[PDB]
C-alpha cells in the first residue's frame, strides 16, 4: 500500500512521516500521537509562518532557556500549553536645655502618637482602604531600598501601625455575636491572632536596636592577661568527635602558663582518660552522676582553680582567635560575668540535609546567634547557651555554682547572675562550629528539652514577677520563653478553615474583600520589615516551616511543664503522623469546599475561595513539613566543609605539583588539580598547607581519582600533626564568618518558589511510600495532578 | 591570613593579634639551637 | 460623637491619611532613633 | 533536493488580498472570487528559475494593478483617456480641491494598521493560505 | 532583513494608552478609536537603526500630544489664541482661582497611583499586548 501513498505524498513528506512513525514505535509513542503531531506540524506551517529566521533563531536556543517542552514527547492538548506559555510570555516582560528638649519631645511624641490613632481607627469603604493600602505599602517598599537603622526604626513603626489597625477592626467588626458555635472559634482565633501579634511586637522590641559590640583589644603586657580554664564536659559521645575539640583547644592561642583544658567524663570511660594522659589535658570522672552536665560542670569547678571558665560542648571546635576576641571585655567592665558566642554547625542540619538546600538557605540557628542575642546585648538579656561562652568564676561562686534545677541549665544560671546585679556581653563573629543534629528526631527532641527548660524558668522563677531584673530583661525573657508556646496558635491556624468548610460557622463575620484588605497589608509588612531586619539569617516563610514541624511535639510538653549515618533513604512515619493527619484533614476540608462552591448557597462565593486559598497554604507548608521527614543517605563517617585553600602534593619521588583544596573533613580532603598531574588511587602523597607564612605536611593516602578531582584520606597522625591539622582547617578564624557573610539575602518570591518546590517534592516523596497503604493512591493522584498542572503553567 | 581575612570581613582594626604559639615556638626554637640564640641576642 | 465627628471628617480622603501615617512613622522613627543611640553609648560605657 | 522551496506561499500579495478583503467586508468593492481564486493559483503556481519567479512578479504587478483599479467602482480608463482634454479645459484648482476631498483618510488609517498587523502576524499567522481557504469559501458561496 | 526584531513595544507610551483609558471610562474624554490604532501602529512600526527608532519617537511625542488635547473636551486652539491677551490682562486672584477648580487631587492620585501600577507591571507583566488588544476591541466595538 506504499505506492498509494507515494503517490498521493510528495516523497519527501512521506519519508518524514514513515520515521518520525518509526521513531515514535520504537519510543513506545502511540501511531494517534504521530498523526496528532504531524497534523498539528502541517497545520501550523500553513496557518503559522515558521519559515521566518526570527522563530528559528529563538528555536536554536530554545531547548537550552526552556528544556521542561520534548519535541520527542507528545502529549494531549500540547497547543493549549504552547498558547498558555506565549501568552504569559506576552504579558510577561522581558545639645539643648533639658526642659525645654523634654518638652519638645512630649509634643512630638504625643502628636504622632495621636495621628497613629487616627491612623489605625479611622473606618474606610474598600476603594479607600485599598488606596491605602497602596500609599503605605509604596512607603514600605521605598524604606526599604535604604540600608541603616533608621529605615529599619521606620518599617517597625510602619508595620507597628498596620498590625495595631488590623487588631482593632478584628476586635471591633469581625466577631459575630449571632450563633454559640460561630462564637467560641471565633474568639479562640481571635485569641491565637492577638498572641501572635504580641510575639511580634515583643521581637520587634528585642531586636530594634543590635549593639554590635566589637572586641576590645587585650592590654599589651601579658602577665596582665587572666587564667581561663576549659570545661568539655562528655558523657557517652565517641572520643572521635571530641578529640578535635582538644586539639583546638590546645592550639589557642593564650599562653599556655594561663590556660587549663579539662575534659569531664560521666561515663567513666578509660579511653578519654588516657587521651588526656596522652595529650597533656586534664581529666575528672566524678562517681556519682547527679545534676547531669550541670552537677558535671560544678564538680569540676571544685578542683579548677582559675578567674575564669569556659564551657565548650563535645562538637564544637574553638578557633585560636577565641580567647582574644573575648576576653577583652572582662577586663573592661567589672560588673561582667557572662559572655557569649555564636553557635555554628558545620554539619548539615536536617532541614539542609534533606531538602537539599545546605549552603543555599541560613540554618535555622543563624537567626537567634545572628540578630536575636545581638539584640538581647542591649538590654542586657544575652542569656547562656550552652557552649561558646566564659564566665567569672568569682561570680559564679557566689550563685552557687551552674543552676540544676531546670533542664536547661544556662538560662537559668545567666537569670541568677542577671538578677544579682551582674550584666552579659555578646560578640558576633562564629569562633567555633560544632555538629548539627543528625535526624529529625534529635532535633525535636533537643527543641522540647529547651522549651520545658524555658517553660520551666517560667513557672519558677517568673521573671515577670521577681526581684532587681529591668524591665526590658524582663520582656526579652519572657518572649524567648512565649517563644515555645507558639504549637497551639499554629495548630489553631492550620485547623481553622476547616471549621468553616467542614461545619458552617463564620470565623470572620466579614466580606472577603474586607479581610483580603485588613489581613493582607498586616502579613505583607511583617514579612518586609522581617526581610529587611533580618535579611542575612532567615529566608521569608520558612518559620512557619519550623514552627509546623516543631508544633505537635513542643505543645503537650510546654503545657504540661507550665501546669507542673543514613545507610538507606526512608520516611519517618513516627516522626510524620501529625504532618500526615492534617494534611488529610485539609484535603477532606478541601473536597468539602469544592462541592461546596457549587452546591452551597451562591453569595458564599468569595468566602469559600479565601477558605480555599487558606487550605492550601497549610497543605502547602504540611507538605514541606513532610520533605523534611525524609532522611537522605549519609555514608560519611565525617562531614565536609566546602573551603578553598591552595596547596601543594610531594610524591616519593620528589616531585611536588599544586593543588587546590575543596573540601576537608576529620580523615581526609579533597582537592584540584588542573591537569591531574601525577596520582594513582593507592599511593601515598604528602599535603602541603600553609596557615599564614608557615607550612605543615600532612601523610595522605590517594582513595579517588576522578580526572581533576582527587580524594585522599589521612595517614595516623601524631598529636602534634593533629594539632596543626586541626589549626590548618578547622580551627581558622576565618571559615565560620565568610561561611555566614557568604549567605544569600532574602528575596520573598523566591523563597515562595522555593516553598512551593519543596511541598511538591515532599507529596512526590510520599507517592512512594505509604503507612497506612488507602492514602497510596490519593498520593498519587495528587502527584500526578500537580505535574500535569506544573506542565501547563 | 585569617586575621588578616576577619579583619577585612568584619572591621577589627585596632585588635592587635598576639600569636602567642608563634612566640613560644620561637622560644622553644631559641632554646634548641645555640646559633640561633647566639644570634639572635 | 467626637470620635463620629473626626471619622467623618476623614471618611473617604485616603492620601491624606497615608500622609499623617507617613509623618507620625517618619516622626516616632527619629525619637526612637534618638533614644536608642543614647542606649547605646550607655550600653557600651 | 530543496524542490519544496519552489511552493513559497504569497508573502508580499498577501497585504494585496487582505485589503481587498477589508474593501469587500466593508461594501466598497466588486468582487469577483473566481477571478481571485485564478489570480491566487497563478501566483502559488511555480516556475522552474527564481530569474523566472521575479519575471513573473514583474508581469504580474500590472496585472495586480489593473484587476484592483477594475474590481473598484471607478469608471474604465478609456473615458479617462477619451475625455482628457475636457479635464484639461477645466479649471486645475478645482481639480485639485476635489481630489484633496475624495480621499478618505479613515481607509488610508486602516490599511496602514491593517499592513502593521500583516507584518506582525507575518510571525504567528501564515497569511497565504488562509487568503486561499477564505477565498475556497467565498467561491464556494458564489456558485452554490 | 531576516529577523526584524524591531517589534520592541510601546514602552513609555503604554502609561500614555492608559492614561488615554481611565480618562475614557471617566467620561471625560472624546475618544477617538481610529486615531488612538493608528498612533499605536505607528509607535509599533518596526525600524532597522535605532537612529531611525528614536527620531520616530521624537516625532511622535507631539503628535501624541496633539491627539491627547483633540481628544479631550478642552476648548481649541483658536480659543486660547484669541483669549490669551485677556487672560494675560486678567488679574491674580481670577487666574488662581481657575487653576484651583481646573486641578483635581482625586485625579492626581488616580494618575500617580496608575504609574506605580504601570511601573510595576512594565517591570513584571509587559503591557503593549494588553493596550493593542485594548484598542482593537474599542475600534470593533465603534465600527459594529
Ligand atoms: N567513592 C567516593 N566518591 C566520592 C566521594 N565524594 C565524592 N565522590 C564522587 O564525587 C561525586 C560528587 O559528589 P559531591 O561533589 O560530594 O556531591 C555529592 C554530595 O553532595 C551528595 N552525596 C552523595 N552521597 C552522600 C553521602 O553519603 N553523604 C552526603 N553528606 N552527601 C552525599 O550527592 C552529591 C553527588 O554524589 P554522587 O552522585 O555519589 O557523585 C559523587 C561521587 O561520584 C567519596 O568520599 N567517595
Ligand atoms: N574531603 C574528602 N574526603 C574524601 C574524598 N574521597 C575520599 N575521602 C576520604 O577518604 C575516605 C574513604 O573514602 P572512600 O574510600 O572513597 O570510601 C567512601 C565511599 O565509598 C563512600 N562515600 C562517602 N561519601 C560519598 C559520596 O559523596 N558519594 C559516593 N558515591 N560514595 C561516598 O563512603 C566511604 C567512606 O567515605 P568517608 O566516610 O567520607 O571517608 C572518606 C574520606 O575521609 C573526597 O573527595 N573528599
Amino acid at each position: 500500500m506504499s505506492i498509494l501513498t507515494r503517490w498521493l505524498l510528495i516523497p519527501p513528506v512521506n519519508a518524514r512521516l514513515i520515521g518520525r512513525y518509526r521513531d515514535y514505535r520504537r519510543h513506545g509513542a502511540s501511531a494517534f500521537s504521530a498523526t496528532l503531531g504531524c497534523f498539528w506540524m502541517i497545520l501550523a506551517w500553513i496557518f503559522i509562518p515558521l519559515e521566518h529566521p526570527r522563530w528559528q533563531r529563538i528555536r536554536a536556543e530554545h531547548k537550552n532557556l526552556y528544556p521542561h517542552i520534548n519535541a520527542s514527547r507528545p502529549r494531549p492538548l500540547d497547543p493549549v500549553r504552547y498558547l498558555i506559555q506565549t501568552c504569559w510570555l506576552l504579558i510577561g516582560a522581558s545639645h539643648l536645655s533639658a526642659g525645654a528638649r523634654r518638652l519638645i519631645l512630649g509634643i512630638i511624641v504625643t502628636f504622632s502618637l495621636i495621628l497613629a490613632l487616627i491612623c489605625v481607627t479611622q473606618p474606610f469603604n474598600p476603594l479607600a482602604q485599598f488606596i491605602f493600602l497602596m500609599l503605605l505599602w509604596g512607603v514600605a517598599l521605598i524604606v526599604r531600598r535604604m540600608p541603616g537603622r533608621f529605615s529599619a526604626l521606620m518599617l517597625i513603626v510602619l508595620s507597628l501601625t498596620v498590625s495595631c489597625r488590623y487588631i482593632w477592626w478584628r476586635y471591633t467588626s469581625t466577631l459575630n455575636w449571632d450563633d454559640p458555635v460561630s462564637l467560641v472559634c471565633g474568639l479562640i482565633l481571635l485569641f491565637a491572632e492577638t498572641y501572635a501579634w504580641i510575639v511580634l511586637v515583643l521581637g520587634y522590641f528585642q531586636v530594634v536596636w543590635p549593639l554590635n559590640r566589637q572586641p576590645v583589644p587585650l592590654p599589651k603586657d601579658m602577665s596582665l592577661w587572666p587564667s581561663v580554664d576549659i570545661f568539655v564536659p562528655t558523657y557517652n559521645e565517641d572520643l572521635n568527635v571530641v578529640k578535635n575539640t582538644i586539639y583546638a583547644s590546645l592550639g589557642i592561642d593564650w599562653p599556655k602558663d594561663k590556660l587549663n583544658i579539662w575534659i569531664l567524663d560521666d561515663g567513666g570511660r578509660e579511653e578519654f582518660r588516657q587521651f588526656a594522659q596522652n595529650v597533656g589535658v586534664k581529666y575528672i570522672a566524678r562517681t556519682t552522676h547527679e545534676h547531669a552536665k550541670a552537677g558535671n560542670i560544678n564538680n569540676a569547678l571544685k578542683y579548677a582553680k582559675g578567674e575564669f571558665v569556659s564551657i565548650f560542648d563535645c562538637d564544637h571546635v574553638p578557633t585560636r582567635s577565641f580567647l582574644q576576641m573575648t576576653m577583652g571585655w572582662f577586663l573592661k567592665e567589672k560588673q561582667l560575668a557572662m559572655m557569649q558566642t555564636p553557635h555554628h554547625f558545620f554539619s548539615p542540619d536536617p532541614f539542609e540535609r534533606n531538602l537539599g538546600r545546605f549552603r543555599k538557605t541560613p540554618n535555622e540557628g543563624t537567626l537567634f546567634y545572628g540578630l536575636v542575642q545581638d539584640g538581647n546585648d542591649m538590654w542586657d538579656a544575652t542569656f547562656f547557651c550552652g557552649s561558646c561562652a566564659v564566665i567569672r568564676r568569682k561570680p559564679l561562686d557566689e550563685i552557687g555554682g551552674i543552676a540544676v534545677e531546670t533542664v536547661t541549665e544556662d538560662a537559668h544560671t545567666s537569670l541568677r547572675l542577671h538578677r544579682r546585679g551582674y550584666t552579659s556581653a555578646y560578640m558576633r563573629i562564629p569562633q567555633a562550629a560544632g555538629l548539627a543534629t543528625e535526624s529529625l528526631s534529635a532535633h525535636i527532641g533537643q527543641r522540647i528539652r529547651w522549651a520545658r527548660g524555658m517553660v520551666q524558668i517560667f513557672r519558677l522563677d517568673n521573671p515577670l514577677t521577681g526581684k532587681g531584673l529591668k524591665f526590658a530583661q524582663r520582656l526579652c525573657y519572657v518572649n524567648a520563653m512565649f517563644h515555645f508556646l507558639s504549637g497551639i496558635p499554629r495548630l489553631i491556624f492550620l485547623t481553622a478553615p476547616l471549621a468553616f468548610l467542614l461545619l458552617h460557622a463564620y470565623i470572620i463575620y466579614a466580606p472577603a474583600l474586607m479581610i483580603a484588605l485588613f489581613v493582607l497589608p498586616h502579613m505583607i509588612h511583617a514579612s518586609l520589615t522581617n526581610s529587611k531586619i533580618q535579611g542575612k539569617y532567615r529566608h521569608s516563610f520558612w518559620s512557619e516551616i519550623y514552627e509546623t514541624v516543631l508544633a505537635w511535639y513542643i505543645a503537650p510538653p510546654t503545657l504540661v511543664a507550665l501546669i507542673n549515618l543514613v545507610e538507606e533513604e526512608y520516611v519517618d512515619w513516627v516522626i510524620s503522623r501529625p504532618y500526615i493527619f492534617l494534611v488529610l484533614l485539609n484535603l477532606v476540608g478541601v473536597a468539602v469546599g469544592i462541592w461546596r462552591y457549587f452546591y452551597g448557597p451562591p453569595t458564599e462565593m468569595l468566602t469559600v475561595v479565601v477558605s480555599m486559598v487558606w487550605v492550601f497554604y497549610n497543605l502547602i507548608v504540611l507538605g514541606g513539613a513532610v520533605a523534611v521527614s525524609v532522611e537522605s543517605k549519609q555514608v560519611r563517617r565525617s562531614h565536609r566543609v566546602e573551603m578553598t585553600m591552595p596547596a601543594a602534593i610531594a610524591r616519593e619521588d620528589g616531585h611536588l605539583f599544586s593543588c587546590t583544596v575543596q573540601d576537608f573533613s576529620d580523615g581526609g580532603l579533597g582537592i584540584k588539580i588542573n591537569g591531574q598531574a601525577q596520582i594513582l588511587e593507592g599511593q601515598k602523597v604528602n599535603l602541603l598547607l600553609k596557615r599564614g607564612q608557615q607550612e605543615y605536611v600532612f601523610p595522605t593516602q590517594v582513595a579517588r581519582v576522578m580526572g581533576n578531582e582527587v580524594g585522599l584520606k589521612l595517614m595516623p597522625l601524631t598529636t602534634q600533626q593533629h594539632i596543626d591539622f586541626v589549626q590548618c582547617t578547622f580551627a581558622r578564624a576565618d571559615t565560620w564568618a565568610l561561611w555566614q557573610d557568604s549567605y544569600p539575602e532574602d528575596k520573598p518570591l523566591e523563597s515562595l518558589l522555593d516553598i512551593l518546590k519543596l511541598g511538591f517534592r515532599g507529596y512526590r516523596h510520599l507517592a512512594e511510600f505509604a503507612p497506612s497503604s488507602v492514602k497510596g493512591i490519593f498520593r498519587v493522584l495528587t502527584s500526578l495532578v500537580s505535574w500535569v498542572v506544573s506542565f501547563i503553567p | 591570613n585569617d586575621i588578616v581575612a576577619l579583619k577585612q570581613a568584619f572591621s577589627l582594626p585596632d585588635i592587635d593579634y598576639a600569636d602567642i604559639s608563634q612566640r613560644e615556638q620561637l622560644a622553644a626554637a631559641l632554646k634548641r639551637w645555640p646559633l640561633l640564640a647566639e644570634f639572635a641576642q | 460623637p467626637w470620635f463620629e465627628r473626626l471619622w467623618y471628617a476623614l471618611a473617604n480622603h485616603p492620601i491624606l491619611l497615608a500622609v499623617l501615617a507617613a509623618i507620625s512613622v517618619i516622626l516616632l522613627a527619629w525619637v526612637l532613633w534618638r533614644l536608642l543611640r543614647i542606649i547605646s553609648r550607655r550600653r557600651l560605657n | 533536493s530543496s524542490l519544496w522551496q519552489y511552493w513559497r506561499g504569497l508573502s508580499g500579495w498577501n497585504f494585496y488580498f487582505l485589503v481587498k478583503f477589508g474593501l469587500l467586508w466593508a461594501g466598497y468593492l466588486n468582487f469577483h472570487p473566481l477571478l481571485n481564486l485564478v489570480f491566487a493559483a497563478f501566483l502559488l503556481m511555480p516556475l522552474p528559475r527564481y530569474s523566472l519567479h521575479r519575471l513573473r512578479h514583474w508581469i504580474a504587478l500590472p496585472i495586480g494593478f489593473a484587476l484592483f483599479w477594475h474590481d473598484t467602482w471607478l469608471p474604465g480608463p478609456e473615458s479617462i483617456m477619451s475625455q482628457g482634454s475636457q479635464v484639461a479645459g477645466f479649471s486645475t484648482d478645482y481639480l485639485i480641491d476635489l481630489v484633496t476631498r475624495f480621499i478618505n483618510w479613515q481607509m488610508i488609517g486602516a490599511i496602514f494598521v491593517l499592513l502593521v498587523a500583516w507584518l506582525f502576524l507575518s510571525q504567528w499567522i501564515r497569511i497565504t493560505v488562509f487568503v486561499v481557504a477564505i477565498l475556497l469559501w467565498l467561491n464556494v458561496l458564489t456558485l452554490a
